[PDB]
This record gives structure tokens, C-alpha cells and sequence, in this order.
RNA sequence: ACCGAUAGUGAACAGUACCGUGAGGGAAAGGUGAAAAGCACCCCGGAAGGGGAGUGAAAUAGAACCUGAAACCGUGUGCU
RNA sequence: CUACCCUUGGUCAGGUUGAAGUUCAGGUAACACUGAAUGGAGGACCGAACCGACUUACGUUGAAAAGUGAGCGGAUGAACU
RNA sequence: UGAGUAGCGAAAGACGGGUGAGAAUCCCGUCCACCGAUUGACUAAGGUUUCCAGAGGAAGGCUCGUCCGCUCUGGGUUAGUCGGGUCCUAAGCUGAGGCCGACAGGCGUAGGCGAUGGAUAACAGGUUGAUAUUCCUGUACCACCUAUAUGGGGGGACGCAGUAGGAUAGGCGAAGCGUGCGAUUGGAUGCACGUCUAAGCAGUAAGGCUGCUGAGCUGUGAUGGGGAGAAUUCGAGUCGUUGAUUUCACACUGCCGAGAAAAGCCUCUAUAGGUGCCCGUACCGCAAACCGACACAGGUAGUCAAGAUGAGAAUUCUAAGGUGAGCGAGCGAACUCUCGUUAAGGAACUCGGCAAAAUGACCCCGUAACUUCGGGAGAAGGGGUGCUCUUAGAGCCGCAGUGAAUAGGCCCAAGCGACUGUUUAUCAAAAACACAGGUCUCUGCUAAACCGUAAGGUGAUGUAUAGGGGCUGACGCCUGCCCGGU
């Protein structure tokens, strides 16, 4: 279940910001609690998290030519470790 | 004279501000009216600044602006009147400024103009 | 207040007879080879 | 001028909004008039 | 011995867009070319757009693309 | 939207007037009665906010499918929201 | 076609510098101007990415555009404590059984849902292009977990007005301290600012109530922070005055119209470690992003509330902060509109003094008929306001002294309506409606009346000093004749 809880990692500016300083930014199920997201992260890296806040991101209007629709809504989640980091690369 | 399409206050602030523009500058670019009327208010000051006594000078300070002008020496535009412009027109008698017409602007097809001390 | 006839194109012509703009006064500059306003600078 | 329509996310929707079109049997007609029609939105 | 894009379904690309608090009302919009071969390259231009050169049987078939009527808008002038 | 209502909230710069009571003083056989102070009532008075819309000017292919400028009515109430 | 015509939607801009193919219109700067009980600041609804960065200029923008709430690309919203849910109930809605009804369905008991109300644990500082009581720093608090150690009662719980106080916030002054500055215009050596710091935790406490409560203060929090400042280190937090619209607190007094519920809560039958979910959080927000077809002179709930002047949140100029309004340049004709002035006269204008003018503040004199004894009344009509000096006088100046702005015109008589109030959203605000008061009439309670087919309701959790209906319309004096007809 950890594996379908996180998606994938956010790669930006402020997340690179939010690494420096020890903090990751995945996007999760939309379905999901922090308490499963600090479980999954915990369980697929093996590391030790302090916090996790969590934060949802509603479709934004995308177009192609003619035709309007939306963006995917998310859940944007950030992991605060106490212990050992996460390697992206 | 010329009313350039303001009430009175609104046009005497604007001639205050040309001629001390015009003072701090030494060369301005304007519409043909507002120019034609400038002349008259910056040669009035330079009379005033070739007098140079105290009384002239308050005379002066009633019309020109408070504006610094900044060899890194610090001076105001009264001063700037009272000094060098004053210098140097010692000698001539009147027609201090030139106006050179340059063409309409794109904007509002204003008649665009140079004044400048000479 | 409203037209009570519609204006023929002959009329509407006729009207604008004198619409027009003139050729600017121009006078040839010296040293560039080129063309100016009468009293202005370039 | 104060205008006739002062938007109201829950009037709207307690007025106009699927439960309460379900709540009635004429409410249901209109459901069912729109989904024979094909309409995309059936209700608020 | 039905229609052929104002016809035929409202809808040849839509119960959409748009209108209305709501029930509900409700459009417009088809066609390059046989084949994309959809104009390399040069020139003016910021671009847009053009002129060449090319492709093509044909480019006033260059995509707002078959045909291209009339109203309407221009340029030239034989008579007045 | 508007009319009326239900439940639950909110708002009303400042001036002015001075009801009933009370107390003190006169006064009585006992009450009545009177003056001063105190007191702070009122769909009270003047007047901002706010709520209106009496007059007038402007606008009348509007800035606006009912508005704007200047005055104007109410403004602790059957008030306004 | 009208026609290059009307219009381009309230207003102050000017110049220098920059960018650029192109600049009145974009950016930067200086000066100027406008709002400032707000054109400032913060919540809510509503909108829903409009937010930020880079890039772009076809179309949108009433001009232009190098710019944008527009286009392209990539980003941005972090909560145990904030608002809501895992708590409570109001109106209302719904409703197991149940009652009623051609059908469909209507009603309703227990119960449930339902904030606009009740309960409920976090503050200060820092930081980004875009979030922050959410991230970070420091210091807390609450619930739960692990280890060492059910009935009764109360309460919650409530209106409106007014008054006297305590405290604090805030304002002002002296400069006590601190920081600067110290002036080429005649003169002086003075000019301008700063003067703080939370929750929590201990001690205490003006008051209030009949021991319980209680604003606030002191210390700690804090060798931390923030600071007018000097070149990462260093830097002041003091005296007086005024004083709330905040809070003690609906505390106290008074009044009649007599002012929720339920739960949480109360009462009677320590330390240590650890855990703490979901929804919202961007941005606009008295508006260019909401409701008005518009980048529309309209509408849109609450909060914060500086100085001078003043009774004031009025007036005028300013502060904090924000803004110069998305067409301009000339000219200075008629005419239109909005403003100012005007000889002599002064309503001769006109349906009508319509409009305008005049009055206007504060202080002191003074004030009629009539009256329901309250009023009328700000009746009317008159005087005084400047500045300096002495302690009411003496002087000084102007045409003028509330020298600006803001601030009742008044009187006499008549109709109507007693009065405050209400009305034809959008041509009528009135003499119309209402009204307190009067009278008539119905109604003995499963009342009459009204809604509904009914059930169920309103009347009313009322009971003839009450409820419904008709007419009249304060108050004073009064309200005559006719019962043949309806
Ligand atoms: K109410
Ligand atoms: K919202
Ligand atoms: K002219
Ligand atoms: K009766
Ligand atoms: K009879
Ligand atoms: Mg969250
Ligand atoms: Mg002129
Ligand atoms: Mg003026
Ligand atoms: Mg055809
Ligand atoms: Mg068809
Ligand atoms: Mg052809
Ligand atoms: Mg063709
Ligand atoms: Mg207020
Ligand atoms: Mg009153
Ligand atoms: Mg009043
Ligand atoms: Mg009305
Ligand atoms: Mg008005
Ligand atoms: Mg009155
Ligand atoms: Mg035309
Ligand atoms: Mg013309
Ligand atoms: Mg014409
Ligand atoms: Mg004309
Ligand atoms: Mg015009
Ligand atoms: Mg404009
Ligand atoms: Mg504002
Ligand atoms: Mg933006
Ligand atoms: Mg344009
Ligand atoms: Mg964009
Ligand atoms: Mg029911
Ligand atoms: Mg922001
Ligand atoms: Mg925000
Ligand atoms: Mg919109
Ligand atoms: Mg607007
Ligand atoms: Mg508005
Ligand atoms: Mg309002
Ligand atoms: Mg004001
Ligand atoms: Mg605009
Ligand atoms: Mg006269
Ligand atoms: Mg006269
Ligand atoms: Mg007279
Ligand atoms: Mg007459
Ligand atoms: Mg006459
Ligand atoms: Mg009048
Ligand atoms: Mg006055
Ligand atoms: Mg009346
Ligand atoms: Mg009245
Ligand atoms: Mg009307
Ligand atoms: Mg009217
Ligand atoms: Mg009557
Ligand atoms: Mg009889
Ligand atoms: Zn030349």
C-alpha cells in the first residue's frame, strides 16, 4: 500500500529549498492521511520523520486549441525527517 | 498668454515645475505652447538672478521649485539661478532662451520643441 | 434628427471632395541628403 | 442598484441541488427530463 | 422518380457554446491537393505580410485553401 | 429581487430639553401644597454615520433599463441591518 | 448610409534618465497634486487561479503600449491550538412506528439534521518571487497512550436605558536619556526624530457580589528579540499630563414591553517518553477579480479609527498608507452645462419667489397670541467674539476679528389630517393607510374566526379585564328624527 500512497517526488525551487533544509515533497493519493504518508515514507526509505504536512491543490483550467478542461487535482504532502535523507538521484 | 488648457493653479504649477526643470536641465523637450509661455517665466527669473540682491532672490524663490542638484557638490536650483546661470548672462541683454521646433509626436500629434538656455 | 433619404454614392463623394490631407512643408537638409520640416531641426 | 440575483453557494445548492431534486417526485421528473435530453449538467 | 450543408435530425464539425436563480431555451460551424509532395534557399520587414526561387497538371489550389454570383469598396480612363 | 413573518446576531459622532420619583427646606392636628437640589423619562428636540426620496438642476442612442449634484425627511425607534 | 460624424465613462500633472523597430501612455528618479471616519488597514460573502517568475504583443484594453486582471511556459496555498467537522442546541427541515388521504401523497411521535448563538488548547519574532498564529527560532498549552509513581440539584442563562467609578490602550508636553543634523538668503544656535518586547507561569490586585469573583499590575518569559542608529560587532527605553467608544460589566441604579435552548461544566447519589486525523488557507474583496451584458459615476455585512480645529466620527489642512483615474494636443467662436461677480431698482418675474440670495457656530440679554399647562421657543428681536500687555482694566491693527470651510430664514392668517409612523420598487408621500381612543357584533372553549379533502394546525400552551370581525379615528363639547322596506 506505501508504494500506491506515494506517486512520485516534486522536483522545484521551493521543494530544493524545502531538501536543503531537510524536508522532501512528494505528491500522494488524494485519498490518503498524513499519518499514512509519514507510514509510507518511513516504510519505503527506511528513514525516521518528524513532521508531515499536507496540502490539497484543486484542478487549474488547462487548454489545447479549442478545447478547455482541467488539471488533475493533487495532494501535495512534505516530510520533515529527523533522521537520514532521501537520495533522488 | 496662453492657458494651456488648465485652471490657473494647475497651469502656474506647471510653469513653476517647466522653469525649474528647465534650470536644472539647461535644455528641455515640451509642446510649442508650453515652451512659447516658459520663456517668458524663465527669462523673468534670470532678470531676477542678474539683479541678485535679497529681495530678488525671495522674488525668485516665490516662483522656482525646491529641487537638490547634485563634482558631488550639492546645490539648489535658487542657487544654481543665483550663481552660474546669472554668471553667465552678466553680459547679454535679454533672449536667454532659444525654442526649436522638431515635428509631431506619434502619441497625439503634439508639436514637439527644444528650449534651452542660450 | 435621422436621415430621411439614404446618400447616393455620388453625393457621399461629393461631400468628401475636399477630405483630404495636404503634402507636408519639406525642405531638403544639407549635409545628411535627406528631407525636413520647414523650421524645424533635425 | 442592488440586483436581483445575490449568489449563495448553500441556497444554491439546497434549492437547486441533486438531493433536493431527489427529495421529490417531480424533482426526479426534471432529473429524468434532463437525462433524456442529454443534457451534461442534470443539477446544481 | 426521399435531403444534399439556410436542405436533411436541434446536431454531417451538440443538447455543446451561449442565455436563465430554476424549470427551461438553445445556435453557428462541411470541401487544399491524386499524392503533403504543406513553399529548401535568397531578399525587404521586429513581426505580420510580401517579391523571387522551388513543389505541383494547376498556388488568384498556400491552409481564412474547390467553384467564387450580387450588394459594397477601390485603381486606371474613351466620351461628357 | 420584493412583501410579511420565524430564530439568532450587529449598529446608531456629538449637542439639547429636563417627566416620574428622591432628599432637604418651608407648612399642617394629620394630610394636601410650595421652593431648591438630585434624578434622567420621551414612537422628545438639533444634527453626522446609517436609512430614506420632498424640490430642483443635469442626464434622456445615460457613467446608470430609475442615476448624479445641491439642498431635504427620520436618525433610542412602529429604528436600521 | 448617416460619417471620418457622436462618443472615448467624474479628477493634475511636468520634466530628466532608461528600454525599445516604435514611447504623452512601460520602468526608474525628482518635483507637483488628490484621499485620509479614508481613495488607508483587516475579516466575511461572492468569484475561482484572476496570485508569482520569466517570456510575448495577433486579438482583448474605448488611444497608444515595449505594459496588463490578456497570450505562452513553469510555479505557488504547509495547522493538535485559526474557521468548520470528529461537541451542543434555535427557527426550520426531516421523521422508525403512527394518523389522514382517488393515486401521487399530506401530517406527525420518539429521534435526527441544522449557526446567524453556546462550548473549546499558542504566543512573539524571523523568513520567500509567490504561504505563514500553518514553515523556522524561542517559549507554551490541551487531549490521549505507556512507564515510574446512573438519578438529583446547581450552572450555562441572556431585555432596554442611564449614571458614578477603577484600570488599561491611545493622544499630548518637557526633553530626563539616546540618535542624528547643525544650516552661505538678513538673523539665531538651534532643528528633527527614537524612547519598545507576547502567550504562558508565579506573586498580587482597584473593584463587584453575597467566601466567591475581578479588570489590571509586578517579576519571569527575556545575557532572547525589535530598535531612531555607527562602521559582521556595538546602541536609549524617563517624567508629567490627558484619557477612552476598550475592559471590569448589563457590575450598579431605574424601567416595562418582562427579555432562547442544549451540551460542555460543578456538586450530591507529579515526573518522563510518545501520539494527535479530515476540510479551508493562493489572489480580488466597499472592488478593473463580487451583483450590475462593460476594466460600468450604482449596490455590497462587520472591524481598526492619528494630528491641528472643534461638542463632534461636523468643517478645512495633514499623518499612517494609498492615488494622479487607459485617449491626447491646441484654440479660448456661437450655443449648452457647471461655477463667480454685477450699476440703479428689488418679485415689477412666474401658475407659483421655481431657482438663487439671505439665516446659520459659540457666549450673554430678551421673547407674544394661544395652550391639552408639556408647550408655543432657537418664538421674535438685540448685543460680544481678532491681537498684545497688566491682573476686569490698558493698549494695537484692518474695509472686515466664529476675517477660511462647515452650522436654523423669520412672521401673520386659513383648509385638511390630532400627533411619531406607512404608501403607488420605476411620473402621485398626500387631505390617502396606520394609529392610540370610541362603539357595535360574534365567541363558554375540540370557543368563534381562519388554512387544509382530511389528518394536523393557527387562535392559544390564551379562557369573556379574552379572542375574531365591521365601522369610526387623539382630545374637548356632542352625536337629533324614521323599524314602513332590506
Ligand atoms: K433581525
Ligand atoms: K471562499
Ligand atoms: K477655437
Ligand atoms: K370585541
Ligand atoms: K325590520
Ligand atoms: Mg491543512
Ligand atoms: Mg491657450
Ligand atoms: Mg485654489
Ligand atoms: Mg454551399
Ligand atoms: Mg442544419
Ligand atoms: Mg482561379
Ligand atoms: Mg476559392
Ligand atoms: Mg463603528
Ligand atoms: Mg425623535
Ligand atoms: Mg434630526
Ligand atoms: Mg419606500
Ligand atoms: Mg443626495
Ligand atoms: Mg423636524
Ligand atoms: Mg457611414
Ligand atoms: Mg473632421
Ligand atoms: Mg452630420
Ligand atoms: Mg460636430
Ligand atoms: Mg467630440
Ligand atoms: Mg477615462
Ligand atoms: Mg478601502
Ligand atoms: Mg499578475
Ligand atoms: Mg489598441
Ligand atoms: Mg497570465
Ligand atoms: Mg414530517
Ligand atoms: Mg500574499
Ligand atoms: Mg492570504
Ligand atoms: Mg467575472
Ligand atoms: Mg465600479
Ligand atoms: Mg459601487
Ligand atoms: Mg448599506
Ligand atoms: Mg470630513
Ligand atoms: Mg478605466
Ligand atoms: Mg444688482
Ligand atoms: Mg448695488
Ligand atoms: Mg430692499
Ligand atoms: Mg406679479
Ligand atoms: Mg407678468
Ligand atoms: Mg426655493
Ligand atoms: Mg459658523
Ligand atoms: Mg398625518
Ligand atoms: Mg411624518
Ligand atoms: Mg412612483
Ligand atoms: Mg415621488
Ligand atoms: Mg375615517
Ligand atoms: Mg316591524
Ligand atoms: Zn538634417
Amino acid at each position: 500500500e506505501a508504494r500506491d500512497i506515494l506517486k512520485r517526488p516534486v522536483i522545484t525551487e521551493k521543494s530544493s529549498e524545502a531538501m536543503a533544509e531537510d524536508k522532501y515533497t512528494f505528491d500522494v493519493d488524494t485519498r490518503v492521511n498524513k499519518t499514512q504518508v509519514k507510514m509510507a515514507v518511513e516504510e519505503i526509505f527506511n528513514v525516521k520523520v518528524a513532521s508531515v504536512n499536507i496540502m490539497n491543490y484543486k484542478p487549474k483550467k488547462k487548454r489545447m486549441g479549442r478545447y478547455q478542461g482541467y488539471t488533475n487535482k493533487r495532494r501535495k504532502a512534505i516530510v520533515t525527517l529527523k533522521e537520514g535523507s532521501i537520495d533522488l538521484f | 498668454y496662453r492657458k494651456l488648457g488648465r485652471t490657473s493653479d494647475q497651469r502656474k504649477a506647471m510653469l513653476r515645475d517647466l522653469a525649474t526643470s528647465l534650470i536644472i536641465s539647461e535644455r528641455i523637450e515640451t509642446t510649442e505652447a508650453r515652451a512659447k509661455e516658459v520663456r517668458s517665466v524663465v527669462e523673468k527669473l534670470i532678470t531676477l538672478g542678474k539683479k541678485g540682491d535679497l529681495a530678488s532672490r525671495r522674488n525668485a524663490a516665490k516662483t522656482l521649485r525646491n529641487v537638490e542638484i547634485l563634482d558631488e557638490t550639492t546645490q539648489t536650483a535658487l542657487q544654481k539661478l543665483f550663481g552660474e546661470i546669472a554668471e553667465r548672462y552678466t553680459e547679454r541683454q535679454g533672449g536667454y532662451t532659444r525654442i526649436l521646433k522638431q515635428g509631431p509626436r506619434r502619441g497625439d500629434g503634439a508639436e514637439s520643441v527644444i528650449i534651452e538656455l542660450v | 434628427a435621422v436621415p430621411k433619404r439614404r446618400t447616393s454614392k455620388t453625393r457621399k463623394n461629393k461631400r468628401r471632395t475636399h477630405f483630404k490631407i495636404s503634402v507636408p512643408g519639406m525642405t531638403e537638409c544639407p549635409n545628411c541628403g535627406e528631407y525636413k520640416l520647414s523650421h524645424r531641426v533635425c | 442598484v442592488k440586483r436581483t440575483y445575490q449568489p449563495n453557494k448553500r441556497k444554491h445548492s439546497k434549492v437547486h441541488g441533486f438531493r433536493k431534486r431527489m427529495s421529490t417526485k417531480n424533482g426526479r421528473k426534471v432529473l429524468a427530463r434532463r437525462r433524456r435530453k442529454g443534457r451534461k449538467v442534470l443539477s446544481a
